[PDB]
């Protein structure tokens, strides 16, 4: 909403660092190194392509506020996280161990530090029993 | 300066190690280098061009064997950096591995024979050779093939040799006396291999007309017993890296999978710092999405039909929910009316 | 001892019969130990080595025969366990096997030579490597893939025997004076057929160039013909044994099924004594299905396209119950209001 | 219930012979012995971690009552049976007679007496038609 | 007598023109005759031979004539049959196809020959050995084969062209005045075509050792690519062979479908004489609908995907009734609510 | 007159480049009419033949020429056609082209020949023949086929020049004074290397018994690691092929799809000169509806499986469409009753 | 009904000439050549099995009547007749011309006469348009 | 109705100049040379057979008539423009760039003038983002 709209101006400013109401790859890069994080140029334009719905270089600031009024239901990556957690089941149980877990997200992709993996087991392992199911995991997270 | 050091030990350590690119240059180069030291060798055996051939591979063979020493030790110096060996004792305990000794033995009776000794640096040559490797992929490739086609290979090799001593034999038989060359069972062995093979030396052939008669009707079969474990082998070797290639697919299809799912978990729990931090997080979800589902390539039919079962088992699912919906209703009707 | 004397007969019995583990590896020694002694005897056939080599070949022969011996009248001991041959009569019953009267006679031709005795002993020699198979594995292989690929066979056989007999006839036709060679047909067919084989002994060869382009036009389509054969018995050496494989892998599935079946029934009608048995009962069916449905792997995409099929065909029942619901809905529709 | 929990802490009893609450492998085998089948310590180990969820190597007791708390549908099992049952009809008829059902019984698996396959005739073959079809069979099963 | 004289002349007609069985055994056993009425004219060529070989292949060839005169008047006598020709105006309207020309004068050749010949036998021979085929199908798939991997076949002819012609002229270039054999550089590719064939007369081979070495590296590729089409052919030849069974299997299925629809067809539209006649049509109903469903066998996995298929599209059709029923009854909620 | 101009130039174009069918047939003609010439200088070469063969291959090489060079020109004519280079400056920017000069150097060589000799006659030959392709349409298959199959050529590689290397170096071991063909491990080589290949000259042969033991022992596996890469590149040339062939299908697929949309789109905003054009419009639509689904032949089991499971993805959004449905009917069941 | 059933026994009583209540092979040729067709061995114990039940090698009257219990619907025949017309639709259009269907009646299968085709035209092509769908043909054959 | 039956009869005198009441192959490409396209005679064949039904080699005046009576709903297209738009969506985002639109209408088949594009992005691309799903292109064209 309104306020919603004020809040992502905020953040486009604080982003789009030029003041031109586009984050140039450059101000992206910027306000990541502020967040510690390590970018390159390649996955940073792929970045921009992602979000970028013009396809001009930069990212204009109704087009950052489409991604912000954009909410996972609406992203439709049920599948997708549906065929991931398919991959990590090997023996297609229809769950997977918690150390499973701990293990995966410790040792693959964007490594998650304690924290993360225990406040995923609290939400997704609702059971408590160690065997998060996807279907339970993936209905949480959409809804 | 410290973090560079160990950025390049890590870099120069992959390099020599499991190499992707130009490293791969690097080996062909050093490979290219013993090969025309191996071939200068073979050209001093000769005797006419033993002075300019002795002479260019003395060199040859000094810039070898410092080449050789100086990746002995680096690759010691980066076997320090991987966490297995580090510090003093790692290197050393690195080196206890059954390569080292090979490697090392080398070095050293190179450097022996530097400071009848062609017998010896033919020995050495072939081991380096053989050292080029590093991995035995090649051998765990030929050994996997030939155990996977254990039984057409072993059909081959029966059939082939029992066409051959039979072929020999008959021959031997045909031509005990008539022709020299067979005068003994194990000059028609010869012959029958030599044939057999397709070689066909030409120094013993069947000159009598029926033994030349009997050599037409089994060398027919034998030639083709004896081709057929190349093409067996051929197709063996084109099916297993077909698999290494689907094993590689899948494992770069793992890790995608870890990394839109912790980004997912990420964009989920994150709901101008805060706003700023879930702009990111949200960012590097869709990214992360975008690349898994890249990574989703079939690259296989039995793939996209693994992947197209399991929206089929999530259909079974549904319609059974949408059965107990209408049988809710199917109830309801006589209650409600 | 009664109990542990049958084991023993019937694990014997096995180990001489179709073989899994270091079963084989008794089957290499012994027929490394054959062939040992036949290239021994290739020696012995030489005049040089005539002393040394019968020295150790009678040696190795006579180990050769004790061993047979041994296996022989272990077959027959161990024949009496199989429930087909019992007691006294039934082995000799198994013993009325055409495999085991040349085995038998095998032995007693070993035997009579044991107590121009060089040509027997070939003979004898090469029906001993054909007894190794015990099976006829091999050749059945061998005939059912040359049964499947007859026609591809046929055209190769054909055409390639056109090819070799024209270019003889013309070589022969463009060489009849010129090359002594080719005085005659029957040595321009020779030279064809090691030719087009790609042997090539050099015996004889064309010279006259009109010959030499008429063997190069010739020879290249000759020698590709008869090439063709070898991979085409290649290819249909790995789809035979790839249809084996299908074939055990579905068999390994059909024993499975049964166990499930069996288990799952046990586990239904089922329902302390009375609660452990129950206990063990729904324990094994867990284990049987477990077991079942790891046996449940595709190895196939035809596999799991009959598997996935055969739900979908249930889908096409359950969307039927569904229309004929939504139908009576429909027709209440109106009923109702 | 109360009752059955009492059952099955009973049966507990008669297995962890021990007493500590879990059945190790050893008590297995010995009830086993006790009940004259031979087991195999792969086979004993197998069944543990299908009847375990912790994997501590044996079995406490509240993972056995949740064993025996698992019914036939809620096992999820119809799938295999329609498997198996397909595997076992060649034809596809959709049934298969009864002669093959007392052949694969008595002939595969674990082989089951003439009782069991007489008892099996008479619930799965209602219609008493010699050709029991796998869907009357597995829905009897499970319902 | 008469029915019974038809019923012969069609089995005799089918036997000699396309044959399933038996009929393939007298074509094998004619075969056979003259490749023995061939091999001992090659015999007769022969000097030594000469006496006993003609004696034998006099009878022989006599039996031959006579065999494919008989068998001509009983090709002719069964062409009548078929009713593209009947009487006798329509056994010559046959004859006119060109098959029958090649066939009768080689019959009137032999005739000719019965009552410097040794080339006309020769001509004859092999122009009967032709005929053997009668329906050009080894021809047929050899040139289909060829046709659909023209793009691979003119690759290795042109590569293995171009490579043959460097090889042999760097060859001579490197031999050219110290190896004698090497005179002309038609020598040279002489031996370049020997020896990439892998043939290898041996009567030409490099020795200036340079040369040599320019031998080496050309060999390996040259004796590679001369070798590249006998597999390419082989795969062609079995792929070729896959898609007529696979064309025959779909007739197969197309015959059933007939007699399935005209089956049912009948049992809808029959509904004691008639009672029986109704029973026994709809026995047929059954015993076809159970042919033509063993006839639906998959072969191949496209043709399960595509019944497959059309099942899916009819759930789709199914599933549109679906939603359209529930759009009737969401529109009724609100009118009835 | 104009137009006809141009539709010529571009015609000539065409079938000078990238040609179809009949321009394959005139192709065909200059290649054939430039291989008669070289098998000419090939006869020229020897010296019997000289007289004969050089006037007609004055004649010849004439002909070649001038056809040459009126192709030449024709070729810079037909390049100012294409949009990409027009009038003059644009057929010179054409020339720039790297195939243009070889194929214009081959051109002046010839001329400047035309107004020792041999050896340049022999070069331009060759160079004609390697510029017959035009597109490097080969070298790129076979460069891409290679690059594909790269693991499986550097096992054979590798291990078979081990072996080459190993029983060559056994053998001289084994016949270093015995036979006087080995008297140098260079000959040993030379030895080896003919007889894994297959090609056995015969020149040298061993000898020794043991060095023949030794000789055979490693010959089997040799032979059979140098025949693997024919096989090996056989299959890549094949499945590159049939990849070609997939990716022109599915560009055939692209354009009709193209049709279609334009076609339904201009039939949509179509709705007696009115309906005469609606009338042609959607005539047009059902032509270019039966073109593209006709186009869309699955021509392989992943195409109909995506064609397929596009579908599928459908019925899943549909089954949630009716899931949605029925959820809603679930929740008025208690709101209206 | 009864009177369906006494039709049924005088019909088998037509067919199991031998009276022991069971059509033996040779009954059912000896009938078959009352209808003037020609089978074979073969074909006919062919015959037996689809129609037998029990397998004793003869048709005893409760199977035979079963037979004449079973209707076209319950047949479950509709999946093969749409699979043998879409095999007769090369195109895919959905139909098949008239003319194919004589062509295809009158020269392939169990031959029909040309009153047969012209029926079978009359009741599927209800549209008169000659391109017959099989939809419509196997809905008014099983309905 | 009658009035559009008239209009489809004045459109076919305008079609079948001999009168005859069947457009010959002569008569279409005359009129499609008033519309001034080049037709070639194969092409024309294939129009005629998909748009003639009695196959005589011309369109008789109810065949004409149906085929103007054949709405696109009947025509029964969507799955054929589903997939031609899947061809054309070589990532699989469910959309396709207006640039791409307009690239591909203008350099593949019957190449669309400029008015063609725009109105179609106008219709099409309701939405207004240059990215026209398929979904709403098909159903705004059969609704
Ligand atoms: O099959 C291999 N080598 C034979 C080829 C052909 C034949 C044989 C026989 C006996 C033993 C061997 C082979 C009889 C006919 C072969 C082995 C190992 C390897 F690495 C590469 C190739
Ligand atoms: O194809 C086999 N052997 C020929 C290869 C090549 C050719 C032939 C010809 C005639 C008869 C035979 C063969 C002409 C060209 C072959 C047979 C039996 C077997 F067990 C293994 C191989
Ligand atoms: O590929 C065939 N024959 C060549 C094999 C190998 C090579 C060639 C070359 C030129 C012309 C020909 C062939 C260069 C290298 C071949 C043709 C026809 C046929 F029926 C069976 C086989
Ligand atoms: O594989 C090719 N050529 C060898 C065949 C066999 C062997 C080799 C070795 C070393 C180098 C080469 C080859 C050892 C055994 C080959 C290369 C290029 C090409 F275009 C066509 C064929």
């Amino acid at each position: 909403t309104e306020e919603q709209i004020a809040e992502f101006k905020e953040a486009f400013s604080l982003f789009d660092k030029d003041g031109d109401g586009t984050i140039t790859t450059k101000e992206l890069g910027t306000v990541m190194r502020s967040l510690g994080q390590n970018p390159t140029e390649a996955e940073l334009q792929d970045m921009i392509n992602e979000v970028d719905a013009d396809g001009n270089g930069t990212i204009d600031f109704p087009e950052f506020l489409t991604m912000m009024a954009r909410k996972m239901k609406d992203t439709d990556s049920e599948e997708e996280i549906r065929e991931a957690f398919r991959v990590f089941d090997k023996d297609g149980n229809g769950y997977i161990s918690a150390a499973e877990l701990r293990h995966v997200m410790t040792n693959l992709g964007e490594k998650l530090t304690d924290e993360e993996v225990d406040e995923m087991i609290r939400e997704a392992d609702i059971d408590g029993d160690g065997q998060v199911n996807y279907e339970e995991f993936v209905q949480m997270m959409t809804a | 300066r410290n973090a560079f050091y160990r950025k390049l030990q890590n870099f120069l350590y992959n390099v020599l190690e499991r190499p992707r690119g130009w490293a791969f240059i690097y080996h062909a180069y050093v490979f290219l280098l013993v090969f025309s030291c191996l071939v200068l060798s073979v050209f001093s055996t000769i005797k006419e061009y033993e002075k300019s051939s002795e002479g260019a591979l003395y060199i040859l063979e000094i810039v070898t064997i410092v080449v050789f020493g100086v990746e002995y030790f680096v690759r010691i110096w980066a076997a320090g950096c991987c966490c297995r060996y580090r510090g003093w004792r790692g290197r050393l305990k690195f080196a206890r591995k059954p390569f080292c000794v090979i490697d090392i033995m080398v070095l050293i009776a190179s450097i022996a024979v530097l400071a009848s000794a062609l017998r010896s640096l033919r020995f050495l040559q072939i081991l380096r050779m053989i050292r080029m490797d590093r991995r035995g992929g090649t051998w765990k490739l030929l050994g996997s093939v030939v155990y996977a086609h254990s039984k057409e290979l072993v059909t081959a090799w029966y059939i082939g040799f029992l066409c051959l001593i039979l072929a020999s034999f008959l021959v031997y038989l045909a031509e005990k006396g008539e022709n020299d060359h067979f005068d003994t069972y194990a000059d028609a062995l010869w012959w029958g291999l030599i044939t057999l093979t397709t070689i066909g030396y030409g120094d013993k052939y069947p000159q009598t007309w029926n033994g030349r008669l009997l050599a037409a009707t089994f060398t027919l079969i034998g030639v083709s017993f004896f081709a057929l474990p190349a093409g067996i082998l051929g197709s063996g070797f084109a099916l297993k890296v077909q698999e290494q290639h689907r094993q590689k697919h899948f494992e770069k299809r793992r890790n995608p999978a870890a990394g839109l799912i912790q980004s997912a978990w990420r964009f989920y729990a994150t709901n101008g710092l805060k706003v700023s931090i879930r702009a990111v997080c949200v960012m590097r979800f869709l990214v992360s999405k975008r690349k898994f589902k890249e990574s989703l390539r079939p690259y296989d039919v039995m793939d996209v039909i693994e992947q197209y079962s399991a929206g089929h088992l999530d259909m079974l699912s549904r319609i059974k929910s949408l059965q107990s919906r209408v049988d809710q209703i199917v109830g309801r009707g006589p209650a409600i009316t």
